[PDB]
């Protein structure tokens, strides 16, 4: 099966 | 930390540095705290880091 997407990492930009 | 909590990986997990841990498909994660909504922190093959929890299943 396919790799699900990745979320959005966390981030401060 | 949390102590005792596992998850198994559903899908292998490339981070894209060495704050993400890295894991295979089936690998068993030693989970030790929650980042956020979609991130976790956890444990495997000896490096601590972030991982995302779509690509694992918390174990009973």
């Amino acid at each position: 099966k396919p790799q699900p997407a990745v979320p959005p990492r966390p981030s401060a930009d | 930390l949390i102590k005792h909590m596992r998850a198994e990986a559903l899908f292998d997990f490339t981070g894209n540095s060495k704050l993400e841990l890295n894991f295979k498909a089936g690998d068993v994660i030693f989970l030790l705290s929650r980042i956020n909504k979609d991130w976790l922190e956890g444990t495997v093959r000896g490096a601590t880091g972030i991982f995302p929890l779509s690509f694992v299943k918390i174990l009973k």
